[PDB]
């Protein structure tokens, strides 16, 4: 029973603990953002990595830091060296650049940002499970905006229709 | 023992 990193998403310096479950897009949503508020110069931070599961949808991406990576031993902790690599070489080289590289730069960033997005939102819905929780709720068979069919997931339904109502509308329209 | 086998989750 364990968890692997797929990607190192983004990085941040964050309020110290503001990690794991409660840093999800709907637990956010739902509880407010632990780091909200968070100024680097007047409170302790760490660094913080948001991590993409493998397995699970971008939804469920969360921040953790190199300490909860550890102790939770999850799988795939190489790509935590690779990433702490390609990031003090991007660092150096954002130094020196001319700002019409950091522009471009920038740039990249914001779109991609804008593409990462995207992948928390539901398409459409695709199919729904015969087996339905005591609320009623059935589980959903999820297509995300922006990435391939090979890409759906099943995703409770609960959750689901906290914010895409209107998808389970649809799919049952 | 025999080892036995819903696919959807969420972080908790």
């Amino acid at each position: 029973e364990f968890e692997t990193i797929e990607r190192f998403m983004d990085c941040r310096i964050g309020r110290k603990g503001a990690t794991g479950a409660t840093t999800t897009i709907y637990a956010v949503e739902a509880d407010g953002d632990p780091n909200a508020g968070f100024e680097k110069n007047k409170e302790p931070g760490e660094i913080q990595y948001l991590i993409k599961w493998k397995g699970w949808s971008h939804i469920h991406n969360t921040w953790e830091t190199e300490e909860t990576l550890k102790q939770q031993n999850v799988r795939g902790m190489k790509k935590l060296d690779n990433y702490k690599k390609k990031d003090q070489e991007t660092k150096r080289w954002l130094k020196n650049a001319s700002p019409e590289d950091v522009e471009y730069y920038n740039c990249q960033q914001e779109l991609t940002d804008d593409l990462h997005k995207q992948y928390q939102i539901v398409e459409r819905i695709i199919a729904h499970s015969n087996q339905k929780s005591a609320a009623g709720y059935p589980d959903y068979y999820c297509k995300w905006q922006g990435l391939p069919y090979s890409e759906c997931s099943w995703e409770d339904g609960a959750l689901i229709s906290k914010k895409f109502q209107a998808c389970i509308d649809e799919y049952f329209s | 023992p025999k080892q036995k086998r819903r696919t959807a989750r969420s972080k908790v």
